[PDB]
C-alpha cells in the first residue's frame, strides 16, 4: 500500500515535467519525427557546447 | 607395488589399476582420475620422496623438447625450402608478401590461398625466416633442404640422448649436486663458442654475399656454394688479408684501414635492416666475454661474504639448498629468460637485425606481441614455481633464519606497500582518461589533459631521447646518427616503398600510456608477490599448508576462504597479464602506425597509416574503439571471400571460446553434478551408463579450463583481428 | 653503541611487530611530533584544532585556484577562498560525526597539569565526546580562516621557472 | 617489555603476530615442554629456537596455537598447553579444564546430535512458522 | 545454530576416520555402545570457526557440513582485527 503510493509519484511527474516546458502545443499542432520532450537537463558540468 | 618387485620382472606391468597416492586409483572406477594424471603427471610430491632420479627425469624431458624444435623447422626450414616463395622474393624483396604454406584444394579450402608471390597462390607468412634468412648467401631451395635434414639429424640423436638417460641405467646425484662448474662452460664456450662460431659465418660468408646483393643480381649469378676458404680473392673486396698486422697487436700501419667491423650506428638504405657489419663486431666483442668469463670459478664463497645491517645474514647460506630445490632454480630463471624475452620486444622493431624489416611492418609486430606474450606468460609461471618452493621441497625446515626467514618477518608489510601504490595509480592512472570522457562529452577542451589543453606546450623533447642521438659529444666516437633511429635528434630518409623508421616523438598519450602500463605491470605482481609470500601459513589459516599449494578453497568459514592458496593467485595474475600485455600490444601499433609507418612519397612527405590521429584522442579511452576496435578491424569484418579469410572467420570462434570461458569461470560446481545425475538416471533406464562414475569437474580444474580457454579466446581474437590490418594497407 | 638501540624489535616484545626500525622509531623521526597528538596529548586539544584546522587551511587553494574547474582565474574571489572553504564545512562534519563514536562524556578539565602524566593508560581512548568538539571546532576556525592568509595574500608567487 | 622480561619463547620481530584488538578482546596464549633447543616453524611466517620453561608464548587467536599442535606433534613432545587471556583475567578456561586429548572420556560436556529429530527424512520442510509456543528454540 | 552443520553418521569411531578442525570438536563422548562407541555429532561449538575440514573425513553419510551458522561472532569471523 506503500505500493500504489510510490506508482502516482511517479505518474504524477510524468504528466508534470510537461507543459509549463517540452510541448504538447507543438506536438499537437501536428508531429513530424523531430524530438518532443521530456523534461529539462540542468547540469553545472554542461559546457556551451 | 609389487607388480613385481624388485628383482625378477623384467617383465612390464601393462595392467591391474593404475597407479597413485595409496589407496591408490580405487579399484572402483571414476572419472576425476583421467584428469587428474595428465594434470599433475609431474608434480613431484609422488614417485619418490627422494629426489634421487627427478633431475635425472628432468634432463630427459629437456632432450625431447630440444628435438621437437629441431624436428620443427626442419619443418620450418623444409616448408621455407620446397614451397619457396623465397627464391623469388630474395631478388624480389620489396615486392613480393610471402609465403612459405599452402593448402591443397579440399572443399571450401583455398580461398585461403591467394597471390603471395613470385607467381604463385600463398598464406603470407608473419614469421621471418626470409629474413633470418637474407644471411644465407649461397641460396638454393634443395638446400635449405639440407640445413633441413640436418636438422632431423641433430634430433633422433639430440634424443636419443634421453634414451641416454633416465632408461639407459643412467646418471646419480653429485653430478648436478656438484655443481661446481656448470655455468663455466655454458657461458664460456657456447654462449661465446656460439656468437663466437656464428662470427665464424657471419663475414667468412654473409657479410661477403650481401655485401653485393645490396643491388640486385640472380643470385648464383652471384654465390658459388663453396667457394668460401684458402680462397680468398673475395675478402679482399670487403677488406685485406690484414696485408701485415700480426695477430692484431700494434706495430701496424693504417694509411687507410681499420678491419671489418668499422661500427655502423644507422640503417642501410636500400636494405634498411642495419649494418651486416657491426654485426660480426658486436658478436666477436661479446664471446670473448662468456670466453673471458666463463672461467670462474670451482661458491658460497662470495654470497657468505656481504651483509649489511638491515641486509642479510641469509644472504649466506642463502641456501646450501639452492643447488638443490630446482623449483626455485626453475621460478628464478622463468622471471629472467621470460622479462628477457620481453626486453627483445623493444630492441627489435627501435633497431631492426635482420635485412627488410619495418618496410615489412607485419613481419616484424606480430613478432614484438609473440615475443611480448612470452616475455609475460613466463613470467607469472617464475611466480607460481616459487609459491611451489615457498610451500614444498626440501623435507625438512633447514633452510633457517635468513634473507626469507628475514623478508616473511615483514610480509604483511611488503605487500602492505604495494597495494595503496596501485589505487594511488588507477586513480591516477585510469580514471585519468575517464575525465577526458566525463568532460569532452561534456565538451569544454579549455580544460581536459590533451597534449594541447593542459600545458606542458609543444615539446616532448628533451629528456633521454634527446640526449641519446646526439650520441658523440662522448667517450662516444661512432657511426653518423644513433644507436637507435627513432631517438629524436637526425635523418628523413628511411627506405624504398615506405617508411620504415623515425623518431617517434610522443609528448603526453604517450605520457599516461605509460602510466598505465605501471599500474597494470603493479597489480599484476602484487597478487603474485602477496600469493607466493602467503604461500604456507596466512593470517586467515595457520593450518594452510597441509596438503597443497592447489585446494580448491579451505572452506565455507573465516567468512570466505575460497580464493586463497596460490594455484589461485597465480590464476587471478594470468588474468590481469593477459591485459598486461594485452594493452601493451594495443599501445605499440596504434603507436607505431599512427606515427612511424609511413609512406614516402615524391618530396617525401610523410604519410602515416594514419595521419596521427593519436594526437587528441587515444587521450579519451573511446578513441580507443573510435580510432581503434571500430575503425581498424573494419578490415577483420570486410575479410570475407578473399585469401586471409581465415582470420576473419576464426575472429567469431575464439571470439567464441572466450565467451564460453565465462561458463567455465563464473559457475559452481556440485551444480553440474546435480545436472550430470538427471543424465545419469535418464542413461540407467535404458542402461547405458554407471560404468566409470561419471564426475563434475574438480573445483580447480574448473578454474583450469576457465583461464585457459579465457586465454586462447580472448587472445587469438587479436592474432586474427591483426593480421587482417597490415597484410593489406599498413 | 649498540648495533641498533640495545637491538629490540618493538619496545620489547618481538610478537606483536611493527618490525620497529628506522621510520617507526628513530630519535630524529620521533620526535618531530609530540605537542601535537603523536605521543601524548599536549594539551586538552582545543588549540591543537586549529593549527590542525589552519595548516591544513592554506593548503587547498592551488590544488582547487590553479587546478580548479575552469582553471587560471579571473575573478576577485579565487586565488581563492571560493569553494576551497566549502570543503572545509564538508570535511569538517563528516568530522563531527565521527565524535559520535566516542561520546564518553565529562568536563574533568586538565590542560593544568599535575604530576608527570603517563597519561597512565592513553593508549586507546579517554578522549571523551567533549574533547573531540573543541578539535573539530578548532577545526572549523582553522578550516575557514586559514582559507584567507592563503588568498589574502598577494602571491608574489614563483613561475614554473 | 624490559622491566619485567619474564619470556620462555625465541623470535626476534615480526609484522605478524598480535595487533590492537588482542588488548580490547580476548587474549589467546600458549604454553609448552621442551628438551634439547630446536629450531621452529611458527604461525606468522618464520621462525626460532625455543630451550625452556614456562615456554610461554601468546597468540593472536586460537586457530594459531592448535594449528602448531599440529605444528608440535611433529617432531613430537606430550605437553602442549593452550590458555585464553583476557584482559581482566578468567572466564571460558579453554585447555586447562577436564584431561585433554580429545579422543577420551571421562565425561559428556556436550553437543547431543540430532536437534528433536534424526537425520532421516527431513524432504518434511521447515514446519510452524516461529511462534512462542512450539520447542524450536534448541 | 548458532553452529549447526551436521557430520553426525553412525560409527562416530575416530580411529584411521577423522580429527582435523581448529579447537570446536571434543568428541568421545560415548553412547550406549556402537562398535567403537564414541557418539554425538558434537561438542560445545561456541568457540570456533566454520570448515568443513570436518568431514572431508570419516563420514556424515547424508549431508557434508559446511558454512552455516549464519549467526556470526567475530572470533567465529577469523576478522575482527
Ligand atoms: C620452465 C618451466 C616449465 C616447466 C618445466 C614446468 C613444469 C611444471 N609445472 Mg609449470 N608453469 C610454467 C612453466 C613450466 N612449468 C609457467 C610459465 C606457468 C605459468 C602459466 C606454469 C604454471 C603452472 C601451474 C599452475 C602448475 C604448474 C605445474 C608444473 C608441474 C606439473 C606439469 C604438468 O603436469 O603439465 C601440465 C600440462 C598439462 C596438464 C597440459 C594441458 C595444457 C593445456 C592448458 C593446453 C594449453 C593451451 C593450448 C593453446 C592448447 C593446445 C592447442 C589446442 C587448442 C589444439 C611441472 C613440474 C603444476 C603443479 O602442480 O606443480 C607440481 C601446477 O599445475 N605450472
Ligand atoms: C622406445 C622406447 C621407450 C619405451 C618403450 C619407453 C618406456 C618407458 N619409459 Mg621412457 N623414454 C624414452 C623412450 C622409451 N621409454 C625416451 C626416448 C626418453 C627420452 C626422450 C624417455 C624418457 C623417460 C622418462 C623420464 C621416464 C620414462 C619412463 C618410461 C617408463 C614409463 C613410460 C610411459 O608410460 O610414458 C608414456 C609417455 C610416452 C609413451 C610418450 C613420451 C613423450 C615424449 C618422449 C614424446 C611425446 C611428445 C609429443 C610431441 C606429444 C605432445 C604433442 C601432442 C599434442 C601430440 C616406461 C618403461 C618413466 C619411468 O621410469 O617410470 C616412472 C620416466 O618418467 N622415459
Ligand atoms: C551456447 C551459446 C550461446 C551461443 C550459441 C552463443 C554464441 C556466441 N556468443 Mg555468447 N553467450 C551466451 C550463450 C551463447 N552464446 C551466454 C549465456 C552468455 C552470458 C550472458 C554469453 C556472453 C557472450 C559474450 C560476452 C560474447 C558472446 C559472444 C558469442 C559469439 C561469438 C561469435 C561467433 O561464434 O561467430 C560464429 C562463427 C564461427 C564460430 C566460425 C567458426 C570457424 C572456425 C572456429 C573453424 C571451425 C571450427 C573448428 C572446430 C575450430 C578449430 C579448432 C581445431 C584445433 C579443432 C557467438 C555467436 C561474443 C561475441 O562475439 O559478441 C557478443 C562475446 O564475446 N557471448
Ligand atoms: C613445425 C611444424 C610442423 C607443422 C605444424 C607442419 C604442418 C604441415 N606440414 Mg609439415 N613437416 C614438418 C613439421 C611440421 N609440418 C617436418 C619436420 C617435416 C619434415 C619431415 C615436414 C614435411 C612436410 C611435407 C613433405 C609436407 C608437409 C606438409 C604440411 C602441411 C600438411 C598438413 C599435414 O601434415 O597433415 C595432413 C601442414 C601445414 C605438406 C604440405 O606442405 O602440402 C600442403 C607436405 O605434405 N610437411
Ligand atoms: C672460430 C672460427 C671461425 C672458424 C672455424 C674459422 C676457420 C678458418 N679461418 Mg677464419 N676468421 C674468423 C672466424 C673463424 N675462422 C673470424 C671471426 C675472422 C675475422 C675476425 C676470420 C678471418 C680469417 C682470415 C683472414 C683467414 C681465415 C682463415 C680460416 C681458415 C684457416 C685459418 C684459421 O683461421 O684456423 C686454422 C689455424 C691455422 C691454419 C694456423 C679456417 C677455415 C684463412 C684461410 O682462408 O685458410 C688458411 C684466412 O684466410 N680466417
Ligand atoms: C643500515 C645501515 C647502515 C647505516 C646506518 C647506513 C647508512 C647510510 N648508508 Mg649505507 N650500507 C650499509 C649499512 C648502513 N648504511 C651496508 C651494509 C651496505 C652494503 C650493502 C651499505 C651500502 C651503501 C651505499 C652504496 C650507500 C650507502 C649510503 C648510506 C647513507 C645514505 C646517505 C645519506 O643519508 O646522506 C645524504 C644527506 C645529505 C644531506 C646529502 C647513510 C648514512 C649512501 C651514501 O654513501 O651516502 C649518500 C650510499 O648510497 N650505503
Ligand atoms: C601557484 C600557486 C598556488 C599558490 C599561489 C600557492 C601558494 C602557496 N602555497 Mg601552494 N600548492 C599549490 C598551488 C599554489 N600554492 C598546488 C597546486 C599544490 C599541490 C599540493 C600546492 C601544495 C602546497 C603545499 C604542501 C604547501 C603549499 C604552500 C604554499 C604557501 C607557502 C609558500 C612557500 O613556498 O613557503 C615559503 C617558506 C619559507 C619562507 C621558509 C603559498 C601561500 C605551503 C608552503 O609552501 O610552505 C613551505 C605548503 O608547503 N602549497
Ligand atoms: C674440441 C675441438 C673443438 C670443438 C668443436 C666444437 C664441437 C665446437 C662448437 C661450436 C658450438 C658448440 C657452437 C654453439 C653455438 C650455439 C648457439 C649459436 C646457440 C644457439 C641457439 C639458438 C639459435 C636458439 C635461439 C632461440 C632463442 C632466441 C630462444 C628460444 C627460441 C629459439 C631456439 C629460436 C674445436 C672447434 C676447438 C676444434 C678442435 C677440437
Ligand atoms: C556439429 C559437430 C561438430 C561441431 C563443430 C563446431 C560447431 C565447431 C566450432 C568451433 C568454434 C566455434 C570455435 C573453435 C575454435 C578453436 C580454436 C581457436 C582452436 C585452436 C587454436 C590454436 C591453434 C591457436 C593458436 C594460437 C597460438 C599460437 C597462441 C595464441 C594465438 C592463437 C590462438 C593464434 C563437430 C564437427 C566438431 C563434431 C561433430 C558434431
Ligand atoms: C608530419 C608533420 C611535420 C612536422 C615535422 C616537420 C619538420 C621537418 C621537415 C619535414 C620532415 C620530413 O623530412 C623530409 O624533408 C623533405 C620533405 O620536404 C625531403 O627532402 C628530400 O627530398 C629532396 C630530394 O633531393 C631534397 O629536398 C632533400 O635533399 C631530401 O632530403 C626528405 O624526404 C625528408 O628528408
Ligand atoms: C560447465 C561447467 C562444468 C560441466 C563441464 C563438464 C562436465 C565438461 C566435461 C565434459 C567432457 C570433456 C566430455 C567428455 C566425453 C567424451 C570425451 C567421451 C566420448 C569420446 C568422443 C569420441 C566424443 C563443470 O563441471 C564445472 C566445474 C567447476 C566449475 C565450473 C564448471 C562449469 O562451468
Ligand atoms: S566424523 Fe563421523 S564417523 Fe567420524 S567420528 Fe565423527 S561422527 Fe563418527
Ligand atoms: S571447521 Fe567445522 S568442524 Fe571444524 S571446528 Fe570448525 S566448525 Fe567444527
Amino acid at each position: 500500500f506503500g505500493q500504489l503510493a510510490i506508482i502516482f509519484l511517479w505518474t504524477s511527474g510524468n504528466l508534470f515535467h510537461v507543459a509549463w516546458q517540452g510541448n504538447f502545443e507543438a506536438w499537437v499542432q501536428d508531429p513530424f519525427h523531430v524530438r518532443p520532450i521530456a523534461h529539462a537537463i540542468w547540469d553545472p558540468h554542461f559546457g556551451q557546447p | 607395488l609389487v607388480d613385481r618387485d624388485p628383482i625378477k620382472t623384467s617383465f612390464e606391468q601393462w595392467a591391474k589399476p593404475g597407479h597413485f597416492s595409496r589407496t591408490i586409483a580405487k579399484g572402483p572406477d571414476t572419472t576425476t582420475w583421467i584428469w587428474n594424471l595428465h594434470a599433475d603427471a609431474h608434480d613431484f610430491d609422488s614417485h619418490t620422496s627422494d629426489l634421487e632420479e627427478i633431475s635425472r627425469k628432468v634432463f630427459s624431458a629437456h632432450f625431447g623438447q630440444l628435438s621437437i624444435i629441431f624436428l620443427w623447422l626442419s619443418g620450418m626450414y623444409f616448408h621455407g625450402a620446397r614451397f619457396s616463395n623465397y627464391e623469388a622474393w630474395l631478388n624480389d624483396p620489396t615486392h613480393i608478401g610471402p609465403s612459405a604454406q599452402v593448402v591443397w584444394p579440399i572443399v571450401g579450402q583455398e580461398i585461403l590461398n591467394g597471390d603471395v608471390g613470385g607467381g604463385f597462390r600463398g598464406i603470407q607468412i608473419t614469421s621471418g625466416f626470409f629474413q633470418i634468412w637474407r644471411a644465407s648467401g649461397i641460396t638454393s631451395e634443395l638446400q635449405l633442404y639440407c640445413t633441413a635434414i640436418g636438422a632431423l639429424v641433430f634430433a633422433g640423436l639430440m634424443l636419443f640422448a634421453g634414451w641416454f638417460h633416465y632408461h639407459k641405467a643412467a646418471p646419480k646425484l653429485a653430478w648436478f649436486q656438484d655443481v661446481e662448474s656448470m655455468l663455466n662452460h655454458h657461458l664460456a664456450g657456447l654462449l661465446g663458442l656460439g656468437s663466437l662460431s656464428w662470427a665464424r659465418h657471419q663475414v667468412h660468408v654473409s657479410l661477403p654475399i650481401n655485401q653485393f646483393l645490396n643491388a640486385g643480381v640472380d643470385p648464383k649469378e652471384i654465390p658459388l656454394p663453396h667457394e668460401f676458404i684458402l680462397n680468398r680473392d673475395l675478402l679482399a673486396q670487403l677488406y685485406p688479408s690484414f696485408a701485415e698486422g700480426a695477430t692484431p697487436f700494434f706495430t701496424l700501419n693504417w694509411s687507410k684501414y681499420a678491419d671489418f667491423l668499422t661500427f655502423r650506428g644507422g640503417l642501410d638504405p636500400l636494405t634498411g635492416g642495419l649494418w651486416l657489419t657491426d654485426i660480426a663486431h658486436h658478436h666477436l666483442a661479446i664471446a670473448i666475454l662468456f670466453l673471458i668469463a666463463g672461467h670462474m670459478y670451482r661458491i658460497k664463497d662470495i654470497l657468505e661474504a656481504h651483509k649489511g645491517p638491515f641486509t642479510g645474514q641469509g644472504h649466506k647460506g642463502l641456501y646450501e639448498i639452492l643447488t638443490t630445490s630446482w623449483h626455485a632454480q626453475l621460478s628464478i630463471n622463468l622471471a629472467m629468460l621470460g622479462s628477457l624475452t620481453i626486453v627483445v620486444a623493444q630492441h627489435m622493431y627501435s633497431m631492426p637485425p635482420y635485412p627488410y624489416l619495418a618496410t615489412d611492418y607485419a613481419t616484424q609486430l606480430s613478432l614484438f606481441t609473440h615475443h611480448m606474450w612470452i616475455g609475460g606468460f613466463l613470467i607469472v609461471g617464475a611466480a607460481a614455481h616459487a609459491a611451489i618452493f615457498m610451500v614444498r621441497d626440501y623435507d625438512p625446515t633447514t633452510r633457517y633464519n635468513d634473507l626469507l626467514d628475514r623478508v616473511l618477518r615483514h610480509r604483511d608489510a611488503i605487500i602492505s606497500h604495494l597495494n595503496w601504490v596501485c589505487i594511488f595509480l588507477g586513480f591516477h592512472s585510469f580514471g585519468l582518461y575517464i575525465h577526458n570522457d566525463t568532460m569532452s562529452a561534456l565538451g569544454r577542451p579549455q580544460d581536459m589533459f590533451s597534449d594541447t589543453a593542459i600545458q606542458l606546450q609543444p615539446v616532448f623533447a628533451q629528456w633521454i631521447q634527446n640526449t641519446h642521438a646526439l650520441a658523440p659529444g662522448t667517450t662516444a666516437p661512432g657511426a653518423t646518427a644513433s644507436t637507435s633511429l627513432t631517438w629524436g635528434g637526425g635523418d628523413l630518409v628511411a627506405v624504398g616503398n615506405k617508411v620504415a623508421l623515425l623518431p617517434i616523438p610522443l609528448g603526453t598519450a604517450d605520457f599516461l600510456v605509460h602510466h598505465i602500463h605501471a599500474f597494470t605491470i603493479h597489480v599484476t605482481v602484487l597478487i603474485l608477490l602477496k600469493g607466493v609470500l602467503f604461500a604456507r601459513s596466512s593470517r586467515l589459516i595457520p593450518d594452510k599448508a597441509n596438503l597443497g599449494f592447489r585446494f580448491p578453497c579451505d572452506g565455507p568459514g573465516r567468512g570466505g576462504t575460497c580464493q586463497v592458496s596460490a594455484w589461485d593467485h597465480v590464476f587471478l595474475g594470468l588474468f590481469w597479464m593477459y591485459n598486461s600485455i594485452s594493452v601493451v600490444i594495443f599501445h605499440f601499433s596504434w603507436k607505431m602506425q599512427s606515427d612511424v609507418w609511413g609512406t614516402i612519397n615524391d618530396q617525401g612527405v610523410v604519410t602515416h597509416i594514419t595521419a596521427g590521429n593519436f594526437a587528441q584522442s587515444s587521450i579519451t579511452i573511446n578513441g580507443w574503439l573510435r580510432d581503434f576496435l571500430w575503425a581498424q578491424a573494419s578490415q577483420v569484418i570486410q575479410s570475407y571471400g578473399s585469401s586471409l579469410s581465415a582470420y576473419g572467420l576464426f575472429f567469431l570462434g575464439a571470439h567464441f571460446v572466450w565467451a564460453f570461458s565465462l561458463m567455465f569461470l563464473f559457475s559452481g560446481r556440485g551444480y553440474w553434478q546435480e545436472l550430470i545425475e538427471s543424465i545419469v538416471w535418464a542413461h540407467n533406464k535404458l542402461k547405458v551408463a554407471p560404468a566409470t562414475q561419471p564426475r563434475a569437474l574438480s573445483i580447480v580444474q574448473g578454474r583450469a579450463v576457465g583461464v585457459t580457454h579465457y586465454l586462447l579466446g580472448g587472445i587469438a581474437t587479436t592474432w586474427a583481428f591483426f593480421l587482417a590490418r597490415i597484410i593489406a594497407v599498413g | 653503541k649498540p648495533t641498533y638501540q640495545v637491538i629490540q624489535p618493538i619496545n620489547g616484545d618481538p610478537f606483536i611487530g611493527s618490525l620497529e626500525t628506522p621510520v617507526t622509531s628513530s630519535p630524529l623521526i620521533a620526535w618531530y611530533l609530540s605537542n601535537l597528538p603523536a605521543y601524548r596529548t599536549a594539551v586538552s586539544p582545543l588549540l591543537r584544532g586549529i593549527e590542525v584546522g589552519l595548516a591544513h587551511g592554506y593548503l587547498l587553494v592551488g590544488p582547487f585556484v590553479k587546478a580548479g574547474p575552469l582553471r587560471n582565474t579571473e575573478i576577485a574571489g579565487q586565488a581563492g577562498s571560493l569553494a576551497a572553504g566549502g570543503l572545509v564545512v564538508i570535511l569538517s562534519l563528516c568530522l563531527t560525526i565521527y565524535g559520535i563514536s566516542s561520546f564518553n562524556e565529562g568536563a574533568p578539565s586538565t590542560a593544568p597539569s599535575l604530576t608527570l602524566t603517563g597519561r597512565k593508560k592513553e593508549p586507546d581512548q579517554l578522549q571523551t565526546a567533549d574533547g573531540w568538539a573543541k578539535f573539530t571546532g578548532g577545526f572549523f576556525f582553522g578550516g575557514i580562516s586559514g582559507v584567507i592568509w592563503a588568498y589574502f595574500l598577494l602571491y608574489v608567487l614563483d613561475l614554473p621557472y | 617489555e624490559l622491566d619485567p622480561n619474564t619470556p620462555s619463547p625465541i623470535f626476534g620481530g615480526s609484522t605478524g603476530g598480535l595487533l590492537r584488538k588482542a588488548q580490547v578482546e580476548e587474549f589467546y596464549v600458549i604454553t609448552w615442554d621442551s628438551p634439547k633447543e630446536q629450531i621452529f616453524e611458527m604461525p606468522t611466517g618464520g621462525a626460532a629456537i625455543m630451550r625452556e620453561g614456562p615456554n610461554l608464548l601468546k597468540l593472536a587467536r586460537k586457530e594459531q596455537c592448535l594449528a602448531l599442535g599440529t605444528r608440535l606433534r611433529s617432531k613430537y613432545k606430550i605437553k602442549y598447553q593452550f590458555y585464553r587471556v583476557f584482559p581482566n583475567g578468567e572466564v571460558q578456561y579453554l585447555h586447562p579444564k577436564d584431561g585433554v586429548y580429545p579422543e577420551k572420556v571421562n565425561a559428556g560436556r556436550q553437543g547431543v546430535g540430532q536437534n528433536f529429530r534424526s537425520i532421516g527424512k527431513n524432504v518434511s520442510p521447515i514446519e510452524v512458522k516461529f511462534t512462542g509456543k512450539q520447542p524450536y528454540d534448541l | 545454530m548458532s553452529h549447526s552443520v551436521k557430520i553426525y553418521d553412525t560409527c562416530i569411531g575416530c580411529t584411521q576416520c577423522v580429527r582435523a578442525c581448529p579447537t570446536d570438536v571434543l568428541e568421545m563422548i560415548p553412547w550406549g555402545g556402537c562398535k567403537a562407541k564414541q557418539i554425538a555429532s558434537a561438542p560445545r561449538t561456541e568457540d570456533c570457526v566454520g570448515c568443513k575440514r570436518c568431514e572431508s573425513a570419516c563420514p556424515t553419510d547424508f549431508l557434508s557440513v559446511r558454512v552455516y551458522l549464519w549467526h556470526e561472532t567475530t572470533r567465529s569471523m577469523g576478522l575482527a582485527y
